[PDB]
Formats: structure tokens, C-alpha cells, sequence
């Protein structure tokens, strides 16, 4: 319930879909007998997320990550809501939401 | 009397990756935080400058309790009991022996973190271990920053065990060795290029950070309008003000400079002449 | 539908501080100072700069704002080295030109001129018969229409020549011309009408700009 | 409400329309039975957006992008304020908004 | 058990799994010596949790720690409930629950 | 006495694509960033210059630990345990293993383009047909002269005589960067400003500047000339040479200027010989 | 010892349209950018010149891995595995498939027009199937001489005798660009400034310049003459031949100048023969 909570939950879904897309891209990148990353790419994503000073940089990285994720439906249905949520709100809060999505993305894969 | 030597020194323009933060991932980040106008500036810790001053004191002879090995990268103490009377470093920087003459000393030098004059926007440098083989320690990133640095310090000269030890400290501030950082790939000389020193006998300074930028992405540096207003209004006695460096040209190019009270300060374009005059005044005042 | 030969449009991307809406002598003198050969050319015209209107009588330069020059394609090597990559100053601001691009001269049934100046003709009827005579000299047939404001009055414009200390007053109209056929349309586009061709007035352009000027 | 977000939203919409026009132009470019890439087009757009180095770069880039977008109705009703928003505001903020528009573009087609 | 009690227990289990992951990471990084410290790790975690002074800093640290934990199967099974609980609840209560989870932790034998 | 050799090196004019940013997509992005007066300048990393110096030391037969294969394009270590006493590269550039560490006697800063980077992207198509990933491609290049600043702590060297090969390598620097097949950019100095002094203070870092933002002409910055004239930078310790010598000598009142008392040689080899004689005299070689 | 052959070659004057940029719209625009004095100059990619040299190697009968069909316009590989020992192509230009790679002895830079681009354009009518329609499109042409800089690492060659065919190909360069070269522009040298030395440093990168912006004759840059006079460039290692020799010999004080003792020949072939003799003597061929 509550509009803010629904927006937060479906933004978590958006971020989880984006990480699914990025992880699929990494899976496609690797070849041969080398073991494709699963956990260390998550650690890389964590390191890149914490590497974020001020706002401009974090929003740039978040937008780049979302685009690199590729196709996603939760952002498809909700354009205005997530656009306003990302444009507004402190960047630290959005980083907290992104980390919370990271910690709970894995049930998908 | 209680004589204090306050001063704000501005470094030279150059790529600087002097003080870093927690290792994080593959990217070494600078020590940065909000400084002015809500913009993020890069910082150099004052402990780095204190270490550089200690290294200068060690290199130019002198007696220092802490001796940097410079070969094993280890610190050795000549005497386990700190003696500020004999050793320069104990007299100047103090000590604190907590493990369990006094065991603690406040030191005569007080420094503040060096603040980049220019906001830190981007400036991440790609680094590769090269070769054809790749591994975990192959692709790394290092943050740098093309800016001048500016720090503020204050000396309680009367607190020194030996009053004559202030002169080597001024010499070290002038000919400062490398400040801790990646000098292999980012060699940043920390020698001053503009000085605003004040040799007064009261605690108020008002000269903490007198340098401010123009065109925030440029190397040009000017004296802050607040400092000039402080000088002109009557505060900050010009006879106690020592200004030297490349800011001298900009100060002299100002309109109505001759009529301004700033003209009565000790202004020397050559830093060596300004330091010599200031040391002459200090020796006269301290009875050296 | 016919692309004119021997005549091109040298377009330089223009950037800088906002400029008066009536540049005219300003831009011409700046280019002449940068390019001495531009003064002695004859069959050359400078396009009116395309940018949105700002406050006062100024004009703000956008990313689509560009300095466009209509010139004989064999006379480009006389002004290209002086303009391509160089910079000119209007007043106290510096403006930069990059490598220009060539645009062919396209034919159109209806052509427009944002400003036409004829010496000694200030009223509408004398101006119209003068433009008819000028058509007769070049052997061009078409119907002459005058651009109107929101009130329907024929539109007048003024050119300010700041020659020496005195400032000068030269004025004209803005006409819309149709029923030309592609050959005569191209002939009128290259030749132009009236005088002051280098003075950001007298050259022609499709009627889309006519409607756009009519809007505001 | 607080019309800055209105400008942000119709900027997103005009960006989506312009990119759709560009994907249609690319569809016109390709020929024969090769499948016209769609995800690769988005990747190419992101890479070109990240290629810029402030001010002149990405400003002439995005202006050219909007121009090649074709007949954009909302752009026609919103020439002046979109141009003003382009001229003002930091360029990295414009890049962030463009990347968000890319990430939220799909459900048109 | 009420739904609030269930979510509280799931959060305790989530935090315990995150501590398991962090301590396993420390064990792997510090295999040298007689044995990597365990009490020192708990003291470090307690000190870092008590360092937090406001909601934003504490929630940033909590999200960072939870992601550093790893898979966190209890967070896999409960995206929405645990995410809403973290976003909504006052940070002091979440710190109390985290410290209770720390106290009730069993190192793997 | 602690002796330090500071120097700013200006390269020749040419089309350069030496250091690139992260490579993905169509464009190979030149390593660029902000510089003085707030304009984008192309950069060359100091690690590449250090690699070039080490490669020069290898090619001249000096004993080094790391050896460039030139066939496998990998780095081989002759000895797993670094020994600065024996190996030139370990003594000069230091090492870190993770004594297993050494700070190295050479400290070098990143190379900065004199001229701001405006445009100049290159077309990289590969023959005809088979338009694969090796098809239409873009490469960024810059037509400028790069400038870098270095500093040597001579006393920190295990063998004091090793400074001379470092100077020779700085003179005859091998290939720097990667795009040598299509952008052959010699990195040998054409203008030099060296300072052989016994002070930690250096005021010669990045002393060159352009006269026209789009020209190949180079000129010593007015700040450096003011520094020399005021009294700072002892002219007896200043060594200036290269094509900047002509511009310096064409200056008015040059004879009365204190800059005239500096060691100014039009021929770089003569400057290097005189400076090496002074260094050998001072270091007891 | 390590031997290097550096050289700047100046082409003959004529109409040029080579290595065009993106053919956007109807116009075929030349590859142009900024050069000295901040003026626009037309460039020719070095990849085209390398392809022309490889084509010369193929045509002369030397065994090359890559073979040009000249009819199907498809490049075919004689052997999938690259063997620089046997193939001139792999020995000289290197290879990379992504010893799986080789650097290659030859290193070049882009050819730069001597005079600034005057902006001249040519009108052409291309064929059309729409009822025999002819559409007027724009093609840029530049009447100028191009100069390019190349560097040869003779030691890096697997076979030391392969340097001579490279010099012959540089002298007798085939058509550059191929179909894109609308006007047949001979890229064979008209004036040469070569340097056969054993040092990495070269100061002959772009030694040519124009007396006037609109001229069909060339002059050596004053910087190069100063470099020769001061003593930086050893005259015994300097080779000058071509049309520039005629202008040089008319200069005053030529006999007293250090430029005289350099190897200077009016005829290009004589200079090439003498340089090849010197190279064979030094390389032990």
C-alpha cells in the first residue's frame, strides 16, 4: 500500500531486472572453459555503487546501469513515476534502495 | 611574549593524487568531501604534511627521535623515552606514549588539511598491468586531480623547547619533500608558490584560507575578497602581514593598490627574500 | 526540384554571445576585417542568422544557428582560408567558425526574402513597381506579395549602418514571391533582388521561412 | 505541479520519439534478410552518448539527434522551452535524463 | 505469531546470514595464522553499528553489510516484506534487531 | 648531499594517438581531461613513459629484471626476488611484491598536450565486404606536442652512476603508446628545461605554453620567466635547451635578463654532455 | 646493433582526392583537420599508404600472405597461420588475429597536405536509374603536395634484407586509395629527407613547409635547417634527395653550412642507391 512504497518496490524490481540484464551480458561475454562470474560480479557492482561521490556521479552510473540492463518491463509500464523518483530524492536514499535490490535480486538467479 | 606564526600556503598547479582513501575495489579514490558551495573538493591530510616535515628534518641532519628507514619502510625510535629538549621532532610535533619527563606533549605545530582550490569533477586514470596475460591485478583505476592545494598552519613559537627550532621548520615548509602519495605516476611538488604569513602576538588569525579560485576549472588563483576586505577595514595589521609568491603580481596589478592598506604589508615577489626578512624579524623578536 | 549549379551555400556553425537582431553592418564589418577579399566581391550574399528571438532587439545563437554564405562555387577559394576555422569579433565577444558545409541551391515555386531594400522607394506601390522592374531586368516572371504582421500591414525593416561616427538609416520591405517555375526561381535565388546583398538582406529562401516570419 | 518536472517529462517523451524516428531510419538503412538489430541500436546510442567530453560535445550531438528524430509533434508544440532547457542546465544532467529516456523507451514498440 | 513477528524473525535470519557471509569472506582473506579471529569480528561489527548516528548512515551501512553477506536466502524468499520493513521502520529499532541477531549468532562448526 | 634532477620535457609536433581510455564500441576514446583555462586536453599516462624508459634500458643491454619479450608481448622476471643492487629497473623504478618494496629514484608526472583537444576522429574501415565487428570504426587522434614533468632523486639510487642512462633514455625515448602503426609519434624531446639542484623545491613543472590555441608554436610561460627574473630558480642550476632556445634569444633585453646566465644550449646533445659532466663532478663518478 | 630508418617523403603537386570521410548526403568530403598556424589541412590516412606498400610487395613478386584479387576486390590469405619468417607481409606489417601477433618494423603517420585547404569543390553528375536522371553532387579536391613520416626498425625484421624492397616500394608507391582516388594522384616521392641512424630520437618528422600558401614549390622548414646547423642532426646520417636539393643548393653560404656535408643528391635514384649501399654495409648483407 501507499504510493511511495509501491514506487519503491517496483523500482527495486526495475533494478533487479537491470542486474539480470547486465549479468546475462557478462555471461555472453565469457566463453570457453572459464567459469562465468556469479558472486564477484555482484562484488564489482557493490564496489562501483559505493564508489559514488556527490549526486551527479551516482545518477550517471545508475542511468548507465539501467540502460545496459536493456529490456525491462517494470520501467516500461511506469515512466513518469520512476523518472520522477530517480530525478528527485537524495542520491544516498536511491543507493540504499539499489543495494537492497542487490541483496534480494538472487531469487531470480 | 606569546608569538604565533600563522600562514596559508598555496601549492603549484599539477596532476595530484596525493592522499587516497580506503582500498575499496580496483579503483583508488582520493580523500574528498564538500568544501564550498556544495561542491566536492579533494583533500590532503595534515598528517601527510607533518610526515613530510619530519622527513625534511631528518634529511637535513638534525636530531629526530623518529628515523625513517627509507629502505625497509620502517620507523625506528633512537630513544624509547621522548626527550623534547634534545630531539627536534619531539619538540615540534609532540608525542603520546599511552602504553602502560611527561609522556605526552602538545607540540608547537598545528596544521589543517590541505584543500584543493578547484572542485574535483572527474579525472580517473586507467591503469593496466599490461602484457598479454590477464589476472585480477591487471585492470585498475586511479583518481587524480589537476588543481592547486592550499593548507593553513599555525606555530606557537613560545611553546618550543628551543626557540631557534622555528627556523628549520620554516625552511622545511619552503622546501617541503614529497607529500605522501603516488609519486611514481603523479609527481606533485608541494613547495609553496604563494604565501600569506602573519607573525603576531595574539591568537586571532583571520588568514585561514585566503586563496580562492576564478573560472573554477582554471589554474589561476587570486586572494579572496573577504581577506582583502579584512585587511582594508582595519583588522589584520599590515605590518604583521607577510605576502610572497606569484600572488604578488596579481596584488600589484590591482587598481588603487598604492592607496590600499595592503600596500603597507611586507610583499616580496621572491619567496626567498620574504622568508629571509620574516626570519630576521623572528630572530629579533625571539632574542636569537 | 532542380539543384542550381555554380552557386552553393557555405554554412559555418556559429556560436558566441547573443547578437543584435539587426547585425547587418556588424557582421559584415567583422567578416571584412577577418577577410579582406570579402569587401571586393560582387555576387555574394550573407544569410540572415537563424536563431530564436531574445529580449530587447537581440538574437541568441543556438546549436542550429549558423553563418550561411551564398557564393559562386568557383570563388570559394578566395574566402575559405580566411573563414574556415578562424574567429571574428562582434563588439567585444569572440565568435568561432568551424569547417563549413556545402548546401546546394534548391528550386522552389514560392520563395521568400526577409528584407528587400531599394534606394529611394519607401511607399508600398513604388516599391512594388520597382521590384517588378527589377524582375524585368533579370527576365523573371512572378507575382509579388508583401509579408504582413498580425495587423495585415506590409512589413518594414531597418538597416543601421554605423559608418564612422554617424549612424545611418536604410530601410526596406520583406516580400514573398511565387509563380516562378524552377529555372527562374533558381535565377532569382542566385541573383537576388534589390541591393545590400552582403548586408544580410535581399537574398531569397523558400516560403517556409515566409510563414515562419509571418508567425512572429 | 512544479513545472520543472513537466519540462523533464516532455523532454523524456521528445527524446523517446526522436530515438524512435532514428530506429525507423536505421530500419530503412538495412536491407535483405539480415535481422535489423534493436538492442544493439540502444547499445550504440548509449556508447555514443558516453563518447562526449562536455559542452560542445553532446550539445551538438543531442541537437543533431533530435533533428534527425524527424517530425516530432511534441517537439513542434515544445520547441522554445525544450531549447531553453537544452541551453541551460548542466550537460551531464541532460545526459542522465537522456539515458533514463532510453531505459524507459521500449513500450512504444 | 503475528505478521510483524514473522517479518522480525526473517530480518534476524537475514542479518545472521549476512554476518555468516562477511565472516566467511574474512576467513578466506585471513587464512594465515593459527586461526582468524572471531570475537574481534563481532566487536568490529558492534562498533560499526554503534557508530551510526542517523537514519541515512545506518541504513546505508545496513544495506552495504547485507549485500556483502551474499546470497541471503531468507532475503531471496522475502523481497517485499523485508524491503518494506527496512524502509519503513525507525533506524533505532532496526539497529536493536541487528544487534540481537549478532548476539544470537552461532558460528559454523 | 641530496641532489635532485627536475625537468620538464616538450615533445615534437605531430599526430598522436598514444593512450586510450576504456575500449568498447566504435570510438577509441583518447585519454583526455580538463587542464588549465578549463579546456579539454589529451593526456599520456606516466606509466607508459616509465615503461618506455625501462624498455630503453633493456634495449641498450643494461641488466634489468623485467624483460619485454617482444614476441609473446608479456613481461618476464629474470629473478623472482627483486635486487636493486644488481638490476637497473629495480633500482630506478622500484618494485612492490605484496625488503619487498622500494620507492624508486624516478618520479614522473603525466604528459599533457600543449594544445587543447578539439576534434580529429579517424575512419577505421577494413577493406570491403564482410562488415563484421572489424568494420566501420573510429579512432581519435590529436595534432599537438605533449609535455611531461619528471623528477629524479639521485641520492636514492643504489648505484649513483645509473642516472646517466636515465638521462640518455629520456633523450632517446622509444615508442610510447600503442597506435604506432598508423600514428608514429616520436617522444624524443625538442625543448628541455632541466634543474640540477639540492633542494626539494621545484618551480619548473609544466613551464611551456602555447601562443595560439591551434598552432604548433611553443613558448615558455610568463610565470616561469617571472620566476627566473624575480630571484627564484638560480640560473646556474637551470639548463634550458632545444628549439625554445631560439625563441628565448629573440626576446628583447635578453642579455640584461637573469635568464641569460642559465646554461642555454641550442643543441640538446651539448646540454646533455655539460649536464652529465656537472652531475659526474657533483656525485663523484 | 639497433638500426632505424626515419624519413619524411614529399609527394608531387597535383589535384588530390584520397581517403574521403563519411559520404554523408551527396557530397564526398576530404579528410581535413587542423595543422600548424591553426589552418585547415587535408589528411590522407596512413593505413592507405601501408596498403599501397603491401600491394607493391605483392605485385613485385615477393611472397606475401595476403593477396589482392584485383578483380573480386576480396583479400585472401595464403596461409591461415602467420609466418613472418617466410612471408614479407607478416615480417613487415605484422599481424593480429585476436606468436599470434607481431608489431611490425614499419611505422607510419598520416600524410598531411603542404598548403592549407583552399576549400575548392568540384561539381559532378552521377548516374541514376530514375529515367536516366543525373543528380549533381559535390566532390572536394585539393591541389597540393602531401608529406608523410615513416619509421623503420631494421633490426626488428626477421630477414634483414627485406628493408631494400620496402625502400623500393616507398619510392615506387602504387596508386593510393584505389577506386576512391578520383583524380590519379601519384604518391611517389618528389623530395626525400631520410636518416639512417642507431638512435630512437628523430628530428625529421615533418621538415617541409610552404613559402606561400598558394605555391607549387616546397622549402625545408627553418626548424630543420637550425637543427642541422646547431649539430643535433649528424650530417653523415642525413640523406636528402629530390627537387628540394635544387632549392637548397641555391642558398647562400651553402658550402660553409653544415648542410653541405650531409648526403645530398639531385637525383633521387642516386641517393637511394647510396643509402642502400650504406644499409647493406651496416646490416652485413
Amino acid at each position: 500500500n501507499s504510493e511511495e512504497d509501491k514506487q519503491y518496490l517496483i523500482f527495486i524490481k526495475v533494478f533487479q531486472q537491470a542486474m539480470k540484464g547486465n549479468f546475462a551480458k557478462i555471461y555472453a561475454k565469457t566463453e570457453e572453459g572459464k567459469d562465468p562470474p556469479i558472486k564477484k560480479k555482484v562484488e564489482r557492482l557493490r564496489a562501483e555503487l559505493n564508489y559514488c561521490y556527490d549526486e551527479l556521479s551516482f545518477k550517471e552510473y545508475l542511468s548507465d546501469f539501467l540502460v545496459r540492463g536493456g529490456l525491462n518491463k517494470y520501467f516500461n509500464e511506469h515512466q513518469e513515476e520512476i523518472a520522477l523518483l530517480i530525478k528527485k530524492s537524495p542520491w544516498q536514499e536511491i543507493r540504499i534502495w539499489s543495494l537492497l535490490a542487490i541483496a534480494s535480486y538472487k531469487p531470480k538467479d | 611574549p606569546n608569538y604565533y606564526l600563522y600562514g596559508t600556503v598555496l601549492t603549484r598547479y599539477g596532476l595530484a593524487s596525493l592522499n587516497h582513501d580506503i582500498r575499496r575495489g580496483n579503483k583508488t579514490i582520493l580523500q574528498k568531501g564538500y568544501w564550498n558551495n556544495g561542491k566536492i573538493h579533494s583533500f590532503v591530510g595534515s598528517s601527510a604534511i607533518r610526515w613530510a616535515l619530519r622527513f625534511y628534518l631528518q634529511k637535513q641532519g638534525y636530531l629526530v627521535n623518529r628515523v625513517w628507514d627509507e629502505e625497509e619502510h620502517i620507523n625506528r625510535l633512537t630513544s624509547e623515552d621522548f626527550d623534547p629538549e634534545k630531539f627536534y621532532d619531539d619538540d615540534i610535533f609532540g608525542f603520546a606514549l599511552l602504553e602502560s619527563t611527561p609522556n605526552q606533549r602538545m607540540g608547537a605545530l598545528g596544521m589543517n588539511m590541505a584543500v584543493s582550490l578547484t572542485p574535483y569533477d572527474g579525472a580517473v586514470k586507467l591503469g593496466a598491468k599490461s602484457g598479454r596475460e590477464k589476472d585480477s591485478t591487471s585492470l585498475h583505476f586511479t583518481e587524480y586531480h589537476a588543481t592547486r592545494y592550499q593548507y593553513y598552519f599555525g606555530i606557537d613559537a613560545t611553546h618550543l623547547k628551543d626557540f631557534s627550532r622555528i627556523l628549520p621548520m620554516i625552511d622545511g615548509i619552503m622546501n617541503l619533500p614529497k607529500v605522501g602519495g603516488s609519486s611514481n605516476i603523479f609527481n606533485y611538488p608541494f613547495c609553496p608558490d604563494s604565501l600569506v604569513f602573519q607573525w603576531t602576538n595574539h591568537f586571532a588569525s583571520y588568514i585561514s584560507y585566503c586563496f580562492e579560485y576564478c573560472d573554477p576549472k582554471s589554474k589561476e588563483a587570486k586572494l579572496s575578497q573577504e581577506f582583502i576586505d579584512e585587511v582594508e577595514c582595519g583588522q589584520i595589521d599590515p605590518s604583521k602581514l607577510w605576502i610572497g609568491g606569484t600572488i604578488v603580481k596579481d596584488l600589484q596589478q590591482l587598481d588603487n593598490f598604492e592607496s590600499s592598506p595592503l600596500n603597507k604589508a611586507h610583499i616580496y615577489r621572491n619567496r626567498n627574500e620574504m622568508i629571509e626578512a620574516l626570519k630576521t624579524v623572528i630572530k629579533r623578536d625571539l632574542g636569537l | 526540384l532542380i539543384q542550381s549549379e555554380e552557386y552553393v551555400d557555405l554554412t559555418f556553425k556559429l556560436r558566441g554571445a547573443p547578437i543584435p537582431l539587426d547585425n547587418g553592418y556588424l557582421t559584415y564589418a567583422a567578416l571584412s576585417r577577418i577577410c579582406p577579399p570579402l569587401h571586393e566581391l560582387k555576387s555574394i550574399g550573407i544569410h540572415p542568422i537563424a536563431g530564436i528571438p531574445t529580449r530587447n532587439n537581440l538574437l541568441e545563437l543556438t546549436a542550429q544557428s549558423r553563418l550561411k554564405i551564398r557564393i559562386y562555387h568557383q570563388q570559394i577559394p578566395l574566402i575559405y582560408p580566411y573563414l574556415a576555422g578562424q574567429a571574428f569579433h562582434i563588439g567585444q565577444n569572440f565568435y568561432q567558425l568551424d569547417i563549413p558545409d556545402y548546401k546546394p541551391l534548391i528550386s522552389s515555386e514560392s520563395v521568400y526574402s526577409r528584407l528587400v531594400i531599394i534606394k529611394g522607394f519607401q511607399d508600398s506601390t513604388n516599391f512594388i513597381e520597382a521590384v517588378q522592374r527589377q524582375m524585368d531586368n533579370l527576365g523573371i516572371q512572378g507575382k509579388i506579395e508583401l509579408l504582413t504582421r498580425q495587423d495585415g500591414t506590409p512589413q518594414r525593416r531597418q538597416l543601421t549602418i554605423n559608418k564612422e561616427g554617424k549612424q545611418f538609416k536604410v530601410r526596406g520591405f520583406g516580400v514573398k514571391i511565387s509563380e516562378l517555375n524552377p529555372e527562374d526561381s533558381l535565377t532569382l535565388q542566385e541573383q537576388g533582388i534589390g541591393g545590400k546583398r552582403k548586408m544580410m538582406c535581399g537574398i531569397f529562401v523558400p516560403a517556409t521561412r515566409s510563414k515562419e516570419e509571418e508567425e512572429t
